[PDB]
RNA sequence: GUGCUCGCUUCGGCAGCACAUAUACUAAAAUUGGAACGAUACAGAGAAGAUUAGCAUGGCCCCUGCGCAAGGAUGACACGCUCGUGAAGCGUU
């Protein structure tokens, strides 16, 4: 059973190199055979087939995805980091590389310095989604001044009116009411000053209104002085209560 | 459809100092490609010579790609550090490296390697002797200290052997009798000996150094005292206190020439087993040599 | 070996001087591993009916040819990729 089993591999393994040598720059024959290879618990020959694909054509997202994914299904960790570590040095546009680095090192890796790894993501100024997920990564290590430094190169690097809104309203929820409203003042002299936005004065009423509804109307009034439809019902609301 | 191994054309070729001969003045002969290499198969610059008077004319066999590759001779394919079969010294340090046996990925492996000793500073055996920096375990006990010129002696003639060499003692092959047929030392395949693979002479001499305890010591029953003798009144106490102070901190460090023995204990049981291993007939202070043994 | 000595001195030789200075893959072998593709046998000639002309394309497939020519069956060889189930991250409640 033995040598049937050896001449069933080497017929399996003739065929696969056969469909390579046919046919280099398909990678799904590539993929059949790590795949292959790693349902015969051969971890260093599927190892050895991904680096082959890899070397072939490096620019595949699926090859690195699938050799990070084998080195993750078994016990190398030191080595899906190291091909995590090239995969980002490589190719950092990639943001899937970025999110599936953090959940090995988060989840499995659960280390705090791969943080510090993500400020190599922060270098690259990715899209809003990366400083939302650090925001509540930053939140679930519970970390507030971390988080404000966070959200200060969040609405340095990609300013808008949400942004500032989401900024009022994590400096709401970390109970600093005083930074809240440095904030909103400097989100006012900033953002939309002359542009009239009609959306960062409401945040602004909204969160006066939770202080004090005279600075509230006042807010309601100068933004009505300077101003749309939603303006007017601020303007409504304020005068109502 | 563009690859294929390169050739291999370079001067001064890496020899042991025991084919190399006696002589300072060498006449020398190259070949720019005359033959193959042993074992990649790839032409390279033959080198040949006479390393003395009645010597064979030696002359090189494998690639210097090879011989760069495994640090060995060209002719010997023994170590040049310390003149041993390439199956001793992995033994010795590591028998992970390896080496593919089909003759296309062998070709593949070995231009690979080519390229990158070509991209390397040229003169280094990759990071193999970077796991060679241990050493000293058991190898430089067995390993020879004199140039063993008797494997340049002369082949054996063949015609005298049927007992017609009609040259008579103008024959430069050697007039006497072969060694067994029948002994398995004889077999002494190249690319076995090269590749470290059940080779009779590396059997032989591990076989020889395992029959020799110079490492194992441990002879009391739980107790760190050890007696190292050979040492007498040469030597003293100071000299065993500064070989156990590499040790750490050593319990009693004593010396009688009454007995001729060095009383050595040390408070840790791995210290006392350094102490023990490093002074079991290898360690020589103060002109005396000590031998590590039950007291 | 040759030639000569303010030689020793016999007439032979010795001594000295001068010239002449490094061949060989060292085998008449023992070995060792690779094989033409002929005999037999397996074997069986592209293109959706049949009989068929072919040019390519890829390379750890070659042969004949002096070939950057032309042949070798077109030299041979070289097919199957629109919805749900889960997981992770993001924003609202
Ligand atoms: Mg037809
Ligand atoms: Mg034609
Ligand atoms: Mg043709
Ligand atoms: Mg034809
Ligand atoms: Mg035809
Ligand atoms: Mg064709
Ligand atoms: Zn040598
Ligand atoms: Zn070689
Ligand atoms: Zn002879």
């Amino acid at each position: 059973d033995e040598e049937e089993l050896n001449d069933y591999k080497l017929r399996k393994r003739k065929t696969f190199e056969d469909n390579i040598r046919k046919n280099r720059t398909v990678i799904s024959n590539w993929i059949k055979y790590a795949q292959w290879e790693e349902s015969l618990k051969e971890i260093q020959r599927a190892r050895s087939i991904y680096e082959r694909a890899l070397d072939v054509d490096y620019r595949n997202i699926t090859l690195w995805l699938k050799y990070a994914e084998m080195e993750m299904k078994n016990r190398q960790v030191n080595h899906a980091r190291n091909i995590w570590d090239r995969a980002i040095t490589t190719l950092p546009r990639v943001n899937q590389f970025w999110y599936k680095y953090t959940y090995m090192e988060e989840m499995l890796g659960n280390v705090a310095g791969a943080r510090q790894v993500f400020e190599r993501w922060m270098e690259w100024q990715p899209e809003e989604q990366a400083w939302h997920s650090y925001i509540n990564f930053e939140l679930r290590y519970k970390e507030v001044d971390r988080a404000r430094t966070i959200y200060e190169r969040f609405v340095l690097v990609h300013p808008d009116v949400k942004n500032w809104i989401k900024y009022a309203r994590f400096e709401e929820k970390h109970a600093y009411f005083a930074h809240a409203r440095k904030v909103y003042e400097r989100a006012v002299e900033f953002f939309g000053d002359e542009h009239m936005d009609e959306h960062l004065y409401v945040a602004f009423a909204k969160f006066e209104e939770n202080q004090k509804e005279f600075e509230r109307v006042r807010v309601i009034y100068k933004y009505a002085l300077d101003r749309a439809q939603e303006l007017f019902k601020n303007y409504t609301i304020f005068e109502k209560k | 459809t563009y690859n294929r191994q390169n050739w291999e054309d370079a001067d001064f070729p890496i020899l042991c100092q025991t084919c190399l001969g006696e002589n300072p003045y060498i006449r020398m002969t190259k070949e720019k490609y005359g033959k193959e290499c042993k074992i990649c198969a790839r032409p390279f610059t033959v080198f040949r010579w006479c390393p003395g008077v009645r010597m064979r004319f030696k002359k090189t066999e494998v690639c210097q790609t090879c011989s760069k590759l495994k640090n060995v001779c060209q002719t010997c394919l023994l170590d040049l550090e310390y003149g041993l079969p390439i199956q001793v010294r992995d033994a010795g340090l590591s028998f992970k490296d390896d080496m593919p046996k089909s003759d296309v990925n062998k070709e593949y492996y070995t231009q690979n390697m080519e390229r990158e000793i070509s991209n390397s500073d040229g003169t280094r055996p990759v990071g193999m002797l970077g796991k060679a920096t241990s050493t000293s375990d058991m190898l430089l006990k067995l390993a020879r200290t004199t140039p063993y010129y008797k494997r340049n002696r002369p082949h054996i003639c063949s015609f005298w052997v049927k007992g017609e060499c009609k040259r008579g003692e103008e024959c430069p092959y050697r007039h006497e009798k072969p060694t067994d047929p029948d002994d398995p030392l004889a077999d002494q395949n190249i690319k076995d000996r090269y590749y470290g693979i059940n080779d009779p002479v590396a059997d032989k001499l591990l076989k020889r150094a395992s029959t020799m305890p110079r490492l194992d010591p441990p002879e009391d029953k739980t107790i760190t005292t050890l007696y190292v003798g050979g040492l007498g009144d040469t030597i003293t106490e100071t000299d065993l206190r500064n070989h156990f102070y590499q040790f750490g901190e050593i319990r009693t460090i004593t010396v009688v020439q009454r007995q001729q023995c060095a009383f050595i204990q040390f408070a840790t049981r791995q210290a006392a087993e350094v102490a023990a291993e490093k002074s079991f007939n290898k360690l020589i202070v103060n002109g005396r040599r000590l031998n590590v043994k039950w007291g």
